[PDB]
Formats: structure tokens, sequence, C-alpha cells
RNA sequence: ACAGAG
């Protein structure tokens, strides 16, 4: 029921563990994506009953497996040579508990991330921060003795 | 290879060939949905 | 002292909810035609009868209307859900059934349930599918919990039957004339025949006029037609003062010129004036007996109760020339309101007459010539007679009915859905009489009759300004009254028959008249003991509640009003300065053991009325309460209506404001319902992620609105940043917008039929034509699927097509020609889903759902929840932002300029409302007259360590140095409106032309252009530019070459004058083409513009 | 350049002004409704009693 | 329709505290302090939770399902 | 919409645009910020010579 | 024919 601009939006920000100082820019064009310059996820989420259920039925946590789409369901697949310059652990979805969308028995999700490299100018989801900022630093000082209640 | 049409209300494969009345096969609910297309569409993540 | 309060007196307002009053209103009025005025029209219709060969006759009995069907291809028959009747584009209506008595010779043959029509059942009725469920049982019809009701689906569109205001029948309007005179009329209008009748005094004597008589006569004659034939009798039925007296003698004084002084005369007088459709006396007695004041009876031509209410009439006429005291027709003690039962009920009469004329008309036929095998009715009932006007009356939006000379038009609208605020409130608007004739200034503006009843601020802006209303949200419309017991008990009251007293006693100082409907019920003394009894009687039980009671002490008359259509609303009754709610009450309402309706019985809770408001005094509050004080108002922020309590704070504001707001509101991009992805709509705008409003009115909690709301947080400074935010522009936020901000989707329609002609051939849809050379199919029909119909989930750029169709073009083999249905549009769209159904007559059709994701850009037009609108003018980066010390960077930067000259208040205060209330996690009330103070949120501020005030301490963000004012920080509640840029653009270099006039078309989605009006022709005179006038105004439209013979001057064509039969004076002329078209009129008019040329030095 | 609830809320210079001026003009007006309902008011040229 | 991923204000994930909001609010807390057990100190943070309605589990009941 | 208020004194024209406005202040006091896919639309006959 | 918008 997600649509599909709006899951690839929802996609769109959720950060990558991946160092950003290894990778390169893509060119202009380079639809395909090669082994220096991206990464590629792989969501894959099939919701159905569950062939044990109780009398009551109310809860969709009982009834239903796979209705929540976290992003702990993305799995990273390598291109080339990346399986041996990252151990297995260092490239995923970083909080791990991510809602993404929700399902109903009989609705599929299957998709094809890929990941590149951009500056935070460009896109709010290439910001590193969640936020930067600074303040002066007080001096309140007393003019006056003040004493008592 | 045949069009194989979803009914509205039961959520069953129907495979409308013949030129009928449109009808679920199973129920009488008479709303079909097409299925979706499995060529695969791009989207940009912004 | 002050008077102890009772605090939870607001929880009659949940119970009143439950029952009348939201849009309950159409529900209990469909129900009450549906329920008894179909059988009061059937019963007054109950039998036909054939004028040739008598004995013979077709008797109605008993009528029903029955549960919802659909008739289907193969005689299968099943019930069905409203939503169902929504896709497939059909109407949703019940089978009318009756059973009848009719004669074949063998003279008892009935029936049991006879389908003589199909009546459209509105949504949430008795006879509706939805009444009755569960919320978990709406999922089985895709159907939402919310969905009001109140409307009607008529081949697939939602319609509904609006409120009408149309002024009070059967009263005596005394007012000014435009010479100036003062006269009378009443509309005297009964369920049979509606007329008006005047009195007129144009030469200081009165004269009676009519849509019958053609001259008007003088009412003295008219009284001694009338029975009464003494001048003494006449005088003292006027009245008996001096000035009544010496006014009213020039009427006598003419009466007697005319040898008129006996009542045969009188006739014979009258009869030479009737217009003609035994004569003079007889066309002059039925006429006076049964059309002129038709409503007041006589009995068995007893003229007496008629000759009281005309002497009524002309005593209020002098009694009002004296001192200048015309009723105003704006007064709504005077207005009655005409629900949907009550139009539905003349449009069915009306067609329910017409079949019986029609079946007896076949009967006159068929009866006296062909055949002694008798034949039956039955086989004559055609059932589209009543189907079909039923189905055409509610979805054109008019209801001409011959019969009651009714010929309105624009009842029915289209139930708009753009957010759910606009589906509610058009269920509360109230057309009015006028409709826009004129600029009249006169019922545009607001009276103090509608405190309470209407709403003061909601109404739209423009044409319609005061003439587009909108009910209050505790208000409540009657129905007719039985009319029996009211009569009973003001007989025994101390009313003396009228027939039992001359005229005399009517001018008497301490004599009062009681009214009910316009019919004279005798005269009274002591009134006070008459209104206290009646109403003591009202409360108790046993007169109907809505029976309202008034006293007009200057005309001097006791009104009784138990009729329908008028307006009421609750109130506590008080009794020697003490509220008859007290707080065991309320407390005995919340644990749940009584209703509102024991608040009715027990005398607690009264219904007024807007002529008995004129008599009662009222207090607001509990401290208002001084011994003169017979009511209580409940809770006052009820005289705000549904649009009007979205607003925050709404007494801070100037008035204009929350005008502004209410016509906003209704456009806000929001959620339809919980249905609103299984539904196919012509246009559906929906928000990303929706928030509910962090300052909200009690409305809000009463109607809903929260738990599917439309607008989204902003955080919001207050500032002049950039110089794009002048004149109401604001500045967003570059980093919000690509997070989710504002993010809309618009959903859009395309549906294509596939029909089956008389000859027996149909249409068809062809597979994607493939290209051979690369087996692909083309660019033009890339996204078609085997099926030829579009497939959901791919993009859909410009002209590729959705629908690949084909018809015949019969006008042996079918010659079939494309016909595609083709995507037009500026940006590419997706396919969500593909609806296939077809109807009983083999006609397929086919809906598709397309879907477009819009971020918000330069150009969408933003709302702020108090008038303060407009549009986006920069979008600026997170880091160009000004910041707070906790790393606070505000989306939208609102201009401080629109707040002096606007005086919105309620801004300021909702702002820091909503501050104070996300940093402890509260919902501060913004109710109407009442709501969280500002005292006890500047507390909040403090104890979270933020100013106490909302002013924070900002370090900029270009510079990096601190402001020096402080800025304004916190949470606005900002709707997005649905008017979107990517939508208003157009552009026409040339294109398509319109086929007489060789111009540009008309509208964008033509690809229309744009129009030099009659204005702007007039400031392109005043710079004297008269090249670039001839530039836009014939050049760039329908410049044109023509054959202009310079010898007669006609218009020739090749160089052929076939006039002059020669060549040698044709000649060539710059003309424009809409010129030529005139030309070319005007001698078809036979008015011939005959040109002379000249050369061109 | 900012606006705020601050900039409109009224101080203690106000609250005391304003209620003397509205009891000293309801009084004047009081008295001008008791002189004009039983007795003697001052007409002003050109005009009626109300 | 769902929670969002990211704050709109500043860009904090909010988008995996919510079924710990309401796992804090079976727990029969006040919204204020389920808001610092989960973390969130400025109030664009606040609002996002506080403000948020879940039509995504009440539009899924109209869904299609077998 | 007659011919004398509809067709001849005022009449529609061709070469036109319509789009929601916008405040610009870095513009000059005679300049206007047409868009690009307007401009598009809207052409000029330049007639070629030297 | 109706609703909007400025
Ligand atoms: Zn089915
Ligand atoms: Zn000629
Ligand atoms: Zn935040």
């Amino acid at each position: 029921i997600v649509q599909d601009e709006i899951l690839a939006h929802r996609l769109g920000l959720i950060p990558i563990h991946a160092d950003p100082r290894l990778f390169e820019y893509r060119n202009q064009g380079d639809e395909e994506g090669t082994e220096i310059d991206t990464l590629q996820f792989r969501l894959q989420v099939r919701c159905t009953r569950n062939p044990h259920a109780a009398k009551d039925s109310s809860d969709p946590n009982e009834l239903y497996v796979n209705h929540k789409v976290y992003t702990r369901h993305m799995t990273w697949i390598p291109l080339g040579n990346q399986a041996d310059l990252f151990p297995e652990g260092t490239i995923r979805p970083v909080h791990d508990d991510i809602l993404i969308a929700q399902l109903r028995p009989g609705q599929e999700i299957d998709l094809l991330m890929h990941c590149v490299k951009g500056i935070g100018k460009d896109h709010a989801k290439f910001s590193p921060v969640a936020t930067a900022s600074y303040r002066l630093l007080p001096d309140i000082t007393l003019l006056e003795p003040v004493e008592g209640e | 290879q045949p069009m194989i049409y979803i009914c509205g209300e039961c959520h069953t494969e129907n495979e409308i060939k013949s030129r009928d009345p449109i009808r679920c096969r199973e129920c009488g609910y008479r709303i079909m949905y097409k299925k979706r297309t499995k060529r695969l569409v791009v989207f940009d993540a912004r | 002292a002050p008077i102890p309060t009772v605090e939870e007196k607001w929880r009659l307002l949940p119970a009143f909810l439950k029952v009348k009053g939201l849009v309950k209103q159409h529900i209990d009025s469909f129900n009450y035609f549906i329920n008894v005025e179909i059988k009061k029209i059937m019963k007054a219709n109950e039998k036909v009868t054939s004028d040739a060969d008598p004995m013979w006759y077709l008797k109605y009995l008993n009528i029903y209307v029955g549960l919802p069907d659909v008739e289907e291809s193969f005689n299968v028959t099943r019930p069905v859900s409203p939503h169902e009747c929504r896709l497939r584009d059909m109407t949703y209506s019940a089978p009318i059934t009756v059973d009848i008595e009719y004669t074949r010779g063998s003279q008892r043959i009935i029936r049991n349930a006879l389908p003589i029509g199909r009546m459209p059942i509105m949504l949430r009725s008795s006879n509706c599918v939805l009444t009755g469920k569960t919320p978990a049982e709406f999922a089985k019809l895709n159907e939402c919990p919310l969905d009001p009701g109140g409307y009607f689906i008529v081949k697939g569109v939602e319609k509904v039957i609006l409120i009408q205001e149309q002024l009070s029948k059967n009263r005596i309007i005394v007012e000014a004339d435009r010479k100036g005179a003062v006269g009378a009329s009443v509309t005297s209008s009964t369920h049979e025949k509606k007329s008006r009748t005047n009195m007129a005094v144009k030469q200081g004597r009165f004269y009676l006029r009519h849509n019958t008589l053609s001259e008007d006569i003088p009412i003295v004659i008219i009284f001694k037609a009338m029975g009464v034939e003494s001048d003494q009798e006449i005088v003292q039925m006027i009245g008996t003062e001096e000035h009544v007296m010496a006014a009213f003698g020039p009427s006598l004084e003419e009466c007697q010129k005319a040898q008129i002084f006996t009542q045969m005369q009188a006739l014979k007088y009258i009869g030479n004036k009737v217009r003609r459709q035994k004569t003079k006396i007889e066309e002059a007695r039925e006429l006076l007996a049964s059309t002129i004041l038709t409503h007041v009876p006589v009995k068995e031509f007893n003229f007496r109760a008629k000759c009281i209410y005309t002497a009524v009439m002309v005593r209020r006429v002098i009694l009002a020339q004296g001192d200048n005291k015309v009723d105003d027709r704006d007064y709504y003690g005077n207005k009655r309101l005409e629900l949907a039962g009550q139009l539905l009920s003349l449009l069915f009469e009306d067609l329910f007459k017409k079949f019986n004329s029609e079946m007896k008309k076949i009967a006159d036929q068929v009866i006296p010539k062909q055949r002694a095998a008798q034949f039956d009715v039955v086989k004559h009932m055609r059932q589209d007679q009543i189907t079909n006007g039923m189905v055409n009356a509610i979805s054109t939006g008019n209801w001409s009915l011959k019969r009651f000379k009714m010929d309105r038009q624009g009842v029915t609208q289209v139930l708009s859905r753009l957010s759910y605020i606009s589906a509610l409130g058009m269920m509360t608007r109230i057309s009015s009489q006028f409709e826009k004739t004129r600029k009249v200034s006169g019922p545009r503006s607001l009276q103090p009759s509608q405190w309470g009843m209407l709403c003061p601020s909601d109404t739209p802006e423009g044409e319609a300004c005061g003439l587009v209303k909108n009910l209050a949200l505790m208000t409540h419309i009657t129905t007719d009254m039985e009319d029996g017991p009211i009569v009973k008990l003001a007989s025994n009251l101390g009313v003396e028959d009228v027939n039992l007293l001359c005229g005399e006693e009517l001018s008497y100082p301490n004599v009062f008249l009681v009214f009910l409907n316009g019919n004279i019920l005798g005269v009274i003394r002591d009134h006070k003991k008459l209104v206290n009894t009646f109403r003591l009687m009202r409360r108790a039980g046993y007169i109907n509640e809505f029976v309202s009671i008034s006293t007009n002490l200057t005309d001097r008359c006791v009104y009784i009003s138990s009729d329908g259509g008028r307006l009421c609303r609750p109130y506590i009754i008080v009794k020697k300065q003490k509220p008859a709610v007290t707080n065991k009450h309320m407390e005995e309402l919340a644990q749940g053991y009584r209703n509102f309706e024991d608040f009715l019985h027990e005398s607690l809770v009264e219904y007024l009325d807007v002529n008995e408001e004129n008599d009662c005094n009222i207090a607001l509050y509990e401290h208002t309460i001084n011994k003169d004080t017979t009511h209580l108002e409940i809770e006052p922020f009820t005289l705000l209506g549904v649009c009007a309590g979205l607003i925050p704070y709404p007494h801070h504001n100037q008035s204009p404001r929350n005008t502004y707001q209410c016509a906003m509101g209704k456009q806000a991009m929001g959620t339809i319902g919980y249905n609103q992805r299984n539904r196919i709509d012509t246009l559906m705008y929906l928000l990303a992620y929706p928030q509910k409003p962090m300052v909200k009115t009690k409305t809000i909690e009463l109607i809903e609105f929260e738990k599917l709301p439309a607008g989204q947080n902003a955080t919001v400074a207050v500032m002049s940043y950039s110089g794009y935010d002048i004149e109401d522009a604001l500045v967003l936020n570059k980093a919000s917008l690509d997070r989710g901000f504002g993010r809309c989707l618009v959903y859009k329609n395309a549906k294509c039929t596939l029909k089956r002609y008389t000859n027996q051939t149909f249409d068809k849809v062809m597979g994607p034509m493939l290209d051979a050379a690369t087996r692909k199919p083309i660019w033009r029909h890339e996204i078609l699927d085997a099926d030829g119909i579009c497939s959901p989930g791919e993009k859909v750029e410009n002209k590729q097509v959705l629908v690949n169709k084909s018809m015949p073009t019969v006008t042996q083999q079918p010659q079939y020609k494309d016909v595609p249905i083709t995507y037009k549009g500026a940006t590419d769209s997706y396919i969500e889903k593909v609806m296939i159904s077809s109807n009983a007559e083999d006609a397929f059709l086919i809906k598709m759902l397309l879907r477009q994701t819009r971020r918000p850009e330069i150009g969408d037009k933003f709302s702020s929840r108090h008038g303060q609108k407009g549009v986006c003018g920069l979008i600026v980066p997170q880091e160009d932002m000004p910041f707070c010390d906790s790393g606070i960077c505000p989306d939208i930067i609102m201009n401080p300029h629109g707040f002096p000259s606007r005086m919105t208040v309620g801004k300021l205060i909702e702002l820091l409302a909503g501050k104070a209330g996300v940093l402890d996690g509260r919902f501060h009330y913004g109710t109407a007259f009442g709501g969280s103070k500002v005292k006890d949120v500047c507390e909040d501020l403090v104890r979270h360590g933020y100013n106490y005030l909302g002013k924070d301490y900002v370090t900029s963000g270009i510079t990096g140095e601190p402001l020096e004012a402080y800025i304004y920080f916190g949470p606005v509640y900002y709707q997005k409106l649905k008017h979107m840029v990517l939508d208003k653009m157009h552009a026409r270099a040339r294109g398509p032309r319109a086929v007489l006039t060789r111009q540009p078309t008309e509208g964008r989605s033509r690809d229309g252009g744009l129009r030099l009006g009659e204005m702007e022709r007039d400031c392109l005179i005043g710079y004297g530019a008269s090249m670039l006038l001839l530039e836009r105004l014939m050049i760039s439209s329908d410049a044109f070459e023509v054959d202009v013979c310079g010898q007669c001057g006609l218009l020739g064509y090749s160089g052929w004058c076939h006039y002059c039969k020669s060549s040698c004076h044709v000649s060539s002329l710059r003309i424009p083409y809409a010129c030529k078209l005139l030309f070319q009129e005007l001698q078809s008019m036979n008015i011939i513009p005959r040109l002379k040329l000249s050369k061109y030095n | 350049f900012s606006i705020g609830i601050g900039d409109v809320t009224p101080g203690q210079g106000l609250l005391k002004a304003k209620y003397e001026l509205l009891n000293a003009g309801y009084k004047k007006c009081d008295e001008y409704i008791e002189a004009l309902n039983t007795g003697k008011l001052q007409q002003q040229p050109g005009c009626t009693a109300e | 329709m769902i929670i969002p991923v990211r704050c709109f204000t500043c860009g904090k994930i909010v988008g995996n505290k919510w079924e710990a909001y309401l796992g804090l609010l079976q727990a029969e807390y006040t919204e204020g302090d389920a808001l610092d057990a989960l973390g969130l100190k400025r109030y664009c943070c606040r609002r996002m939770l506080l403000a948020h309605v879940d039509l995504i589990e009440k539009l899924l009941n109209y869904a299609p399902l077998e | 919409q007659g011919r004398f208020r509809g067709n001849l004194s005022g009449k529609r024209v061709d070469f036109s645009g319509r789009t929601v406005i916008s405040p610009d202040p870095n513009l000059r006091i005679d300049e206007v910020a047409v868009p690009v896919h307007v401009a598009k639309i809207l052409t000029f006959p330049e007639k070629v010579n030297k």
C-alpha cells in the first residue's frame, strides 16, 4: 500500500555504514556502476500467514509474519572484489530498526538499491550529521553582592 | 501467456479469455483489477 | 457573591451530536419522506378511473421502498454496497413496490409487489446498507466510518441536495412599494395552489390585486361580496380609532359612487373583472371561496373567517402608514429551510401523477376498441417513467415541475472530496433565495437574527458573499407536526371563537389575536397566562417540543408555529436565578444513567426558536444571570460552525481572517477517509506524512478531524530574511523539503467505455502493434500489455496510449478506425491500478488510476490556519538558515509585516501554545471563547529553559555572528493548498483555432491562449500605442484578406464579383476575420454593409 | 527583525488607565441614559431626543 | 501515512522510535516521560512522535488480502 | 458574448502566457523572469540580415 | 449549467 515513490524516498534516507573515503564519485551517466564507485543492497520481503493461530486472533504480531519491513531485511550484494575489502558486517544500514513499509498477507516487496557518494549540498540525505551547531560561552557576572533571600 | 485478472472482493485469479460478461468464477463480484507488470521500473530516491 | 458554576455543562453537546444536527438533518428528512410522505402522496392519488367504460378501476393500497438492488445481465438480483456503485458508474437505488387491486371483469384481482420505479437511497438513511454497522464491517463494503452521508449516488457521481432558504408562507408581509406607498401581501400557499394577493393604497383608498382579476377592485366591494353588507360592520372590522376611520373613509366614498350596496351586485361587479380561463355571480363566488386568500378556509360558503383576516390586513396597512414599521425580509423568524425530503416529495408527486395520467391514457385507448378479452394494466406498468425521472432530476440539478410552477436550478452540486472538511462543510450549506440577481447589499449583511443558528464567518469570498451560508454546530431543523392537540389545547385556555363577536373587539386595547400558521384561532384576554400555560404544557410532554410560541405586543398577536423547516437551538432553563441543570445531572449523564431526551422531558433543556427568543432573555455565562433571565446558553463556541472550528484562538483574530481560513480550510491537502486507496475519483489530492494539530479546538475533537488530518507542523521563525518574502511570500528550507515536508500525491483518472450498438457489432481493443524490425512495440504503444490495456506499475510519458480502442464506422465486413485513449499531460505519471467492470447492456467500463508525486517549489501556495496565506518565494539550504543555541533552524521563515495591518494575534498565541505544549507532551486547546491562556503557557517555557515569550537568541547562518533582535520560534500548523504552479503554467504560441471565429480557443485544456479584454484595449489607447494595438488585435489573432469590389461595395471571390458579373473592380483589403464574419451575418439580415475603398496613400 | 506576543502585551501602565477611562465613560453614558429616560436632556440643535 | 524516517527540521533519525513509543505508552507513561526516555531533546524531534497519526494501520484493513 | 464585445473589441490572442508569480529583487525594476518552459514555446520572428 | 481562484 506504500507507493513506489514513497518507498524510494524512505529508502533514500536510511543511512549506510560504508566509509565514504574509499569510494569515488559516479561519473555523468554511468548507469551500471562498477566496483569502485557504488554499493548494492537487496530488499526482499514476502508476507504470509501464520500456520498456527489462536482462536481469539487479535494482534497482528501473532497472525502474520514479516508484516513489518524493518531495515534489518536489507542484505548487501557485493560487486567485483568488494567481498574481501570489507569484512562481513561493515556494510549494512546503521540503525537496524527503521520501519520502512508495513504489509498484509499476499503483498510482496522486492527491489534493488544503489548507494553512491554525494555531498550534502545536493540533497539532504547525504548530510553526515543530525545537526551540527555552536554557541558562544556565557559569562554571567554579578555587579553587586546578592545576599540573603 | 493468458491474461490473468484479480477479483476485487475475494482476491482470486480468473483468466478471462472468451468474450463474456465480467464475473468472478468463484464469487458473484463483477469487478476485476489487472495485475502488476513484470518489467522493471527505475525510481530516483529523492 | 459569585453564582455557583456547573463546569461539566459542555457535555450536553456530545450527547446532542448522537441524535440531532450534523448531517443527521438530511437523514431525518429522507427517512421522513420514505416513511410517511410516500404513503401520504399515494393516499391522495389512490384511484384512477377511465372516462369511457365505467365499473373499471385501479386502486393503490400500500407502497414500499425496500433494500438496494442491482439488475444484472442474466436476471440475477443481489444487494450492493455504495462503493461498487461508485466504481461501476451506476446509480444506487431500490425498487418501489406497490400492491394494487384491479378489475378484468372478475372484479377483485390483486397483486403483492409490483415494481413501478426505483428510489435513489441516500447514504446512512434507514434503507442504506451502511446503517447500524460496526467499524470492522465497513471494511467489507469499502466505506469509511467517518464518511458522513447525506449524499446520493447517481450514475457514479456523488450529488448533494442542498438546503434551500425560503420565506415563510401564509404570513402578512407589510412592506413599502417602489413609489413610497405601504401595502401588504400574503403568499397564500398550500399543498394544492400557490398565489399572491395584494393590498394597494395608490390613491389613499384601498385596492386588492390578484393574478386572476384584470383590474384591481376596491376592498369594500369585496367585503360586500363576502356577505357583510353594512358599512358599519366593515368599519368595525377595520378599526374604531379616529384616524383609522379618517383613513378608511375615502374607500367607502368610492364604493357608494358605484351602486354596489348588495352582495349580488358586488359579485356581478367582480365577475365583470375576471379574466376568463354560470359566469358572473358564480365565477366570482367560487373565486373568493377558492383562490383569493386560499389558505383561510371557507367551510360551506361562510365568509366570516376570511373577512376578519382581510380586515386585519387593512388595519395593519393603516397602522404602518403612520409610523414606517415595515417588516424586513431578513429576520430569520420569517425564513424557512427546505431539506432533501421536501423537494423529493414534490418531485415524486409530480412523477406519480404523470404516471397515472399516462396509464389512464393507455387505458382509454385500449378499453373501447379492441377486444372482449379484458386486458390487465400490469402489461403497461413501464418502470422507466419514475426511475429516469428521479435520476434525471437529481443528476442534472433542475426540478422543473409544471404543476407547482417551480422552476429552480442549481440545487444539486457534486460533493467535493478535496479534504475531509470540504465534504463535511458541504453538507451544512444553505443556498439563499435571491441567488445573485443584483448587488443587493441588504440580505448579504449579517443580521443579528443568526445568533447560534448560522455561522458568522463561514461564507464564500467573492460573488456569493453572504448568499451561501453554513449551519452552526448545535442547530436543528424541525419537521411538520401532526397539528392535532394544539387546537384542542388552545380552545380550552380562554380563546373565544372569532365568529361570536363583531369587529369592534379587535380594536380593544386588552384583546389579542392568536394565530396558528396564518389562520386566526380567535381572540383572548390575559395573554400571559396563555403563553405560560402553553409553555408548561410543552415542557410537561403533552405538546410536541418544537411547537414555538411568541407575542408581538405592537401588532397584538400571539403566534403559534407548528410548521416544519424552521431553525431551533437547545438552551438551559433558568428559574429564579438558578440553572435547572446541576452537577448531579451532568454526573448522571457522564455515568450513563440518562440521555438528552431525559433532559428534554424533565423541564431542564428546552428548544427555542428565532421567533421565541425574541421574548426570552438569555445569559451567556452563569455570572451574567440577573432576575429577568429565562434561559442559559450551553456553549458559546457553538456560535461558530464546522469550518471555523479548526481555527485556534479565533476570537483574537480580525473577522475577515476567519473568513479567509473558512475558504482555505476547504482546500487544504489531506486525507479523504480510510478508503482513500480503493477509491477511483476524477481528482484526488493526498499528503504524504500528515500530522494532527498541536493547538486544537474542541470542535476538532467533536468531528474527529485529528483522526485524519490535513496539514503538517512547521517550525517557524518570524523574521525578515533574504528579501524574497515581501508581500505574503514565505521562505522554505531545502533540507526539510528533501526530508518529506510538504510532500503530496496527485491522483487522476482516465475512463474508457466499450459499447455494443443496435447493429450487432461491438467496439474492440487490439493488441500492441509490434515493430517487425526490432520485435518490440513502437514508442507510442510501449506500455501496453497484451490485452490492449496499459499495465499497472509503468511510467506514462506524453502521448503514449492507455487503451488501444477501435470503433466501427457504420455511420459487409467491419471497417475499423483507431480511436485510442491517450495520456495528455505536462509531466510523467505512473499507474496504480486498472479497474475492469461491465454493466448489463454488454458495455465494458475500464478505469485507470494515475499517480504523480509533487515536491514543493517556487510557486506552491501554502496556508497558515489564520488567513495568512502565501506562495513560496525562495528555497534556501539548511546552512543559510538562522539557528538557535540548540541547533534548531526553522523550516518556514515568515515575514512579520503581515501582522500589524491584519491583527492576527491568534497566530502569535498558537505559536507560543504549541511551543509550550511540545516540550511536555500536551495539546493546548485553542477552543473559541476560552482555551489555554497566555499565563499558563508562559510558565511552561521557563520551566524547560526557554524564554517566557518565545523569543530566542539567534546566531545567524551566513555571517556566523548573532542577530541583534531576538527571533520568535515555535511550531505553527501550516496546511498545503491545492493551487500548485505545475497545473497553472500555460503557454500558447500558435495552435488549434475555433471553427466559427478563426481565433484561438477558450481554456488551458484546449491550448487556448489569453484574452485582450475590453479594458486592456482601454489601456493601450492611453499609451497611444497604435501599431501595438494593431499587432495584438488584428495580426496575432485573425488576419485575413477579402475580395472587395470597389464599384458597388460588396464582397467578391477569387477576383470574380458575381453581383456585377465583371472582374475589373475587385481588390484586396487587410481585414480582421470577425469583421468578415460580421459583414455576412448582416447581409443575411438585409442590412447591407456597402464599403467604398480608395487607394492607400 | 521579529515580532512576538511580547510586542503587543499591555504593561502595568495601561491596565490601570484603561479601567479608569472605561469607568468614566460608562458612568457618563449611564448619566445621559438616565437624563434621557426620566426628564430633561439638553437637546442638540437639528435632531430629535434620541 | 506512516512514521517519517527523519525529523524535518534538524535530521535526527526518528522513524525507529515509534514502536518503542507505543510500547512505552503500553506501560502507562505520560508522553513527556516517553519522549525523554527515547532521547528526544529538541522539540522539533518531539513533534514527530507527539503529533503523528498512524493511518497505515487502518488503511491496511481495507487493503486486499487472501 | 456577442460580436461587438466578444470577438471585435476584445479577442483571444496567441503568443501569450499565464503563470503564478513570486517575488525576486535581484532583477532590475524593468525586468521579468520568464521560465524556460514558456520561453521555449513563445517565439519571435527574427528576420535575417547582415 | 455549477463550484473555485485572483
Ligand atoms: Zn470473487
Ligand atoms: Zn461588383
Ligand atoms: Zn528534529
